[PDB]
């Protein structure tokens, strides 16, 4: 009975180990793609001040118009999951709780 | 200071003599290495400071 | 006739320079490079002619 | 409005509040 | 004839952007006295919690409820707060648009004051400046319009708040005065 | 899994050293330096892959790396049980 | 009173330190040179 | 008794309220009711 | 020719205090970069005051005896004071 | 308690070694 | 401790449900009105603007690097009065270009 | 007695070390003040240097 | 809308920078020197203005996390404090005090607990 | 070309990262196998 | 019971107090070339409160 | 009884961990190849 | 140039100050029931630098 | 309490952390030396 309870506490511990490994992950995931908005909104602000006639909307405009909304798509999806990965955490911890108070008694 | 001293200095070269030569590439390319290299020192710093 | 056509013509090549110019800044323009920044609301701007 | 800036920091570490209600038990025996 | 048709299409989207305002203003003042409500309504309940703490199933019980009843009177004043606050933010912004719209419609009104005949008329240089502008009429349109919009979002989701509240408030003092009876 | 490994390492150092050559073939626009003729390869061609034979290789090598790991992960779970029966 | 553990045992990996580069993260708003940065 | 929400007696309404949103589910809330009849 | 050497002066000198102003503008834009940071650090590290706070309070509603001293308020108002910090320093990195 | 107190001071010297 | 924290510690209640005291913590207890401001270019963007007589620019002193001259702290030594060295400036038309002399 | 001594030697050098402090932040922002007064009038002596071409 | 062969698109740039939920600028011809004068003006002080907005935010971020670095070190200090009080007072609820008290901001063992300064179940009175 | 080959070295690379961590699982199995038959 | 009653009054009264603090400072701070400076429909108009001094 | 719920709530607490650990690194590369790949095609039209 | 090697000396000074005063107001801070009370190797010793007042 | 076993392993987990922090520094300190010539003769080079 006891036996079982550390086991299982062991497994947790290296749940909740893995758990902020890939909370890590998540971060500097999500870190390292504002410089791809950077880039993009950059290429955009200076390309708005070319001269009278060459003031053309190039598919290179759509395509960089495009580049916003989908790297914003990704940041949305990333947050989403970072929500639910510290939902997961969260309940880890909780299970961890439960066992050690289960181990104390 | 040295590199933005000639940098400044350079530019009141006369109407015909504004010209980019071998001097202003690697000037600006030593301002750019200055630039990464304090950047990297002050992160370095974070390092062993943590 | 001749003049003004070619001064139609060469103010022409100094707008095609301007662009080559910010273009080519643009296009060289990596993650990491200088200066790259952000700029609120530029995704939807469009002075288009 | 527009794009919101790609950043964390920011709205990462949500309101305290910003979780559901939980009716809570409290007191089991009498204080 | 023309600057006439403009100041009549400017006219039009000034008053409405007075009246958004002024349906704005008396909704905030009623979210405010709900407000207030709810400040009476979380300090009228201490009381019977120190009657029952006094006292002390049925208690605890009641205990039980009466702290259930002030967290949740704290969360909807929090809600109330932040409602106040955009509607007061929505308010702001068509106000600058107002402002704006009622210092052009004096430019353009004494633009139309202008014959012949009069004086006070000069010979201004030319410019570039005469022919730049930052809209089209469309676009100048569409710009108030989106406002507008937003505005009655506001004031609409206001609107579903109080009554949120007077429920809430309601069941919350039903319920309290059941389980103390 | 150690065989599979060594494929996946030999993959990718023959990917690194022509990623290096054909980037080195990028910036050789003109008027560069170490440029010498070469005449005669217009009819050598020495080829040895056609580039759906190119991806398809990768891909079986990424395939037969995630069958392998599919393997392993059953046998670790297998083992899970075994532990919790015989502890019994 | 026992001690009921609290992380996993000392098999954790090994901390090795690499040079802080720019990467993608650590970009500057401003190109420190570009006044100087002009067609001649 | 933890449970998401109120769960008012008088009327059954259930009130799950999270940050800077609401959902009431039951009888709905049309107007006050100055004399609030216990069902 | 008069009128030349004039607009040339004046372009020169328009010329000059826009790299004066463009460099200024620049070491400006470095050290609110530098403030930007350290308002992250300081975010960063409030988040683990919270979290052992928390923390605290969990393990303490074991004890069989389950008394309410007045540590136990302490840490309440420990987690109140630490979440409104981070709340200024949020609306802090939205000016910056 | 002597001793409490003497490790408070034990740990007052070597704080200000840093 | 303060005393509106020990009423939790009797075994009656008569305190203020409400954790944070009233009288102790400087912010306004459910305060409606946030000092905002928007970007608008060329403007003064003020931070902290619901607080201004009683805090000033300068509490302590702090080493802010690379300050301009009207932010300076209160006792600095500067320059007061300038050499004139420029009137006119050709770029903006300005005879007396203006000049910040401090406090 | 002789921890409460200690609380006074503890505050003292906080206090020594604290005003040392402040006047040294003194001296450093009016080294700035200073760097940026001179760094202005090389810059105008240089570009005084530039009205003698003509 | 004309395509005037001198486009002048820079005051639409400016209001779409200030306000952005603006629509796209889509499809009498020199300044004056006045217009000149007025721009570099105006370029000028904008720069001026924008460097005192963040020149004046400096310094309050600088004051505000020195001030905020303090009272949570000083209010954390008091908890621990308090606890290890507590465990003088009691010296498997001394157990659980100790571990509270010998516990760090680093540590070894911290995690997330959402919502539980809301529960207060509370039998008993320190006196 | 590059683009192609950037794309296809990366995943390639992923794989073999996980091939790693599963055999590194593995092995820690079998030594944890090996001391339980030996304990006996 | 009359202790916790004035004191709930008192704790009103401080919440009014510190909101015209912050209004009024706020109102203070403002001058030109401010960000949120407008005109606005009859400022000078009495609220239905309008108390008096 | 509540051994077994106690067993249950840590077998589907650590099952919920490991699925979304997994989905978690496959949308991390998911998102990065279709970021580099949109990144070098917008570098491309440019030119 | 010679200024700025002034400047830079007064800020490592500067530096050595701020972040004395921090831990010293660390040391200050503690006291007795503290987790880090315990018992040093040779606090009493002379140190490296030894910079009497 | 703790078993001698158990006594024993406490011990040897704290010893196993500090060293290998320890290491973690040594690591560090031998970076610092190793990035700052390539510092310094990059700025030489330049100069030239």
């Amino acid at each position: 009975a006891k036996n079982k309870i550390q086991t299982h506490l062991a497994k947790t511990l290296q749940e909740i180990f893995q758990t902020e490994m890939t909370i890590e992950s998540i971060k500097k995931a999500i870190v390292e793609k504002s410089a791809f908005l950077k880039v993009a909104q950059t290429r955009l602000d200076e390309r708005t001040r070319r001269p009278n006639i060459e003031l053309c909307r190039d598919m290179a405009q759509l395509r960089l118009v495009n580049e916003v909304y989908e790297v914003d798509d990704t940041i949305q999806t990333l947050q989403q999951r970072l929500r639910d990965a510290e939902d997961t955490l969260q309940s880890l911890a909780h299970t961890k709780a439960t066992l050690e108070h289960d181990l104390a008694v | 200071s040295i590199v933005t001293d000639n940098l400044q200095c350079r530019e009141r070269r006369q109407h015909p003599d504004l010209v980019r030569d071998c001097v202003e590439i690697e000037l600006l390319k030593e301002a750019e290495l200055i630039r990464n290299i304090q950047e990297l020192l002050k992160r370095t710093i974070k390092q062993a400071v943590s | 006739a001749n003049r003004a056509a070619q001064h139609e013509l060469e103010k022409d090549l100094s707008d095609k320079q301007s662009a080559y110019r910010i273009d080519d800044k643009c296009h060289h323009l990596r993650n990491t490079s200088d200066g790259v920044s952000y700029f609120h609301g530029v995704e939807r701007v469009d002075a288009t002619v | 409005p527009c794009v919101p800036r790609g950043t964390l920091e920011v709205d990462f570490p949500p309101p305290l509040y910003s979780d559901d209600y939980l009716s809570q038990e409290g007191p089991r025996w009498t204080p | 004839r023309k600057v006439g048709e403009r100041l009549q299409d400017m006219h039009g989207w000034k008053s409405e952007l007075q009246r958004q305002v002024e349906e704005l203003v008396s909704e905030t003042e009623l979210l405010l006295a709900q407000k207030q409500r709810l400040e009476r309504a979380l300090d009228a309940t201490a009381g019977p919690f120190s009657i029952v703490t006094d006292n002390l199933i049925e208690l605890l019980k009641e205990a039980e409820l009466i702290r259930n009843i002030q967290e949740l009177l704290k969360r909807t004043i929090k809600q109330a707060v932040s409602q106040i606050r955009l509607n007061w933010e929505h308010k702001e912004t068509c106000e600058m648009d107002w402002s704006d719209k009622v210092e052009a419609y004096n430019i353009d009104e004494a633009c139309c004051r202008y014959n012949n005949q009069s004086t006070d008329v000069q010979f201004y240089p030319h410019s570039a400046k005469f022919e730049e502008s930052a809209s089209t009429p469309e676009t100048w349109a569409k710009f108030t319009q989106e406002h507008l919009y937003r505005a009655e979002r506001e004031r609409l989701a206001s609107v579903n708040l109080r009554n949120l509240i007077d429920c809430i408030l309601q069941d919350t003092s039903e319920d309290l005065r059941l389980q103390c009876d | 899994n150690r065989d599979a490994q060594h494929a996946l390492e030999r993959d990718l150092e023959d990917k690194n050293s022509a990623e290096f050559i054909d980037e080195k073939c990028l910036n050789l626009r003109n008027t560069s330096d170490c440029i010498s003729f070469f005449h005669g390869v217009e009819k050598i061609d020495g080829t040895i892959s056609v580039p759906e034979t190119w991806a398809k290789f990768s891909n079986d090598n990424i395939r037969h790396s995630q069958n392998m790991r599919a393997n392993s992960i059953r046998l670790r779970e297998e083992a899970q049980n075994l532990f919790d029966v015989l502890a019994d | 009173e026992p001690a009921p553990q609290t992380v996993p045992a000392c098999q954790l990996p090994r901390k090795l330190y690499d040079v802080a580069r720019n990467t993608g993260a650590h970009t500057s708003s401003g190109l420190a040179t570009s006044g100087f940065r002009t067609a001649k | 008794l933890p449970f998401q929400g109120y769960e008012s007696a008088c009327s059954g309404r259930h009130y799950c309220l999270r940050g800077m949103d609401y959902c009431v589910s039951g009888p709905p809330c049309t107007e006050r009711r100055l004399r609030p009849l216990c069902t | 020719n008069l009128a030349f050497t004039n607009r040339i002066a004046e372009t020169a000198d328009a010329k000059n205090k826009i790299q004066t102003h463009l460099a200024k503008t620049l070491q400006e834009i470095f050290q609110t970069e530098m403030t930007i940071e350290s308002i992250k650090k300081a975010i960063v590290e409030k988040s683990a005051f919270l979290k052992v706070a928390q923390t605290r309070l969990d393990e303490r509603t074991r004890r069989p005896e389950l008394c309410r001293d007045m540590a136990q308020l302490r840490l309440v108002n420990e987690v109140y004071e630490v979440d409104d910090t981070i709340q200024t320093l949020q609306q802090r990195l939205r000016d910056a | 308690r002597k001793l409490q107190n003497l490790k408070l001071c034990h740990t007052r010297l070597e704080a200000r070694t840093y | 401790l303060p005393s509106a924290y020990t009423q939790r510690l009797r075994e009656t209640a008569w305190y203020d449900p409400i954790i944070p005291a009233q009288y102790t913590d400087p912010s306004t207890r459910w305060g409606s009105v946030l000092w905002k401001d928007r970007p608008i270019r060329g403007k003064e963007f003020a931070i902290n603007r619901h607080r201004f007589g009683v805090e000033p620019l300068w509490r302590a002193s702090d080493y802010v690097r690379y300050l301009s001259a009207p932010q300076r702290p209160r006792y600095t030594a500067q320059n007061y009065r300038q050499w004139g060295l420029e009137p006119y400036c050709p770029a903006t038309n300005q005879r007396p270009p203006p000049v910040y002399t401090p406090s | 007695w002789d921890e409460h001594d200690n609380r006074t030697r503890l505050a003292e050098r906080i206090d020594t070390v604290s005003r040392w402090k402040e006047m040294l932040d003194k001296c450093l922002t009016d080294l700035d003040a200073e760097i940026d007064a001179l760094a202005q009038m090389k810059e105008s002596a240089e570009q005084n240097l530039q009205a003698k071409n003509l | 809308h004309s395509l005037s062969l001198p486009w002048r698109p820079s005051t639409y740039y400016k209001a779409a920078s200030n306000w952005p939920t603006l629509d796209p600028y889509c499809t009498f011809t020199r300044y004056t020197p006045d217009d000149w004068y007025r721009s570099n003006l105006t370029n000028f002080q904008e720069s001026n203005t924008s460097r005192h907005n963040s020149e004046r935010l400096r310094v309050d971020t600088s004051r505000l996390i020195q001030d905020k670095y303090q009272q949570t070190r000083k209010t954390q200090a008091d908890s621990t404090q308090n606890l290890g009080e507590r465990v003088n007072d009691i010296g498997s609820a001394y157990r659980i005090d100790d571990k509270c008290h010998h516990l760090r901001n680093t540590s070894d063992g911290v995690s997330y607990f959402h919502g539980v300064e809301r529960v207060d179940a509370t039998v008993s009175v320190p006196e | 070309r590059l683009s192609d080959i950037g794309f296809w070295k990366s995943e390639l690379n992923y794989e073999l990262e996980r091939l790693l961590n599963e055999n590194h699982s593995l092995d820690a199995i079998k030594r944890r196998l090996e001391c339980a038959a030996e304990e006996l | 019971f009359l202790l916790q009653e004035a004191r709930q009054r008192l704790n009103s009264d401080h919440r009014g107090k510190m909101e015209t603090l912050d209004i009024d400072r706020g109102c203070l701070s403002l001058n030109l070339t401010s960000p949120n400076i407008s005109l606005k429909i009859n400022p000078t108009r009495v609220p239905n409160g309008s108390t008096s001094l």
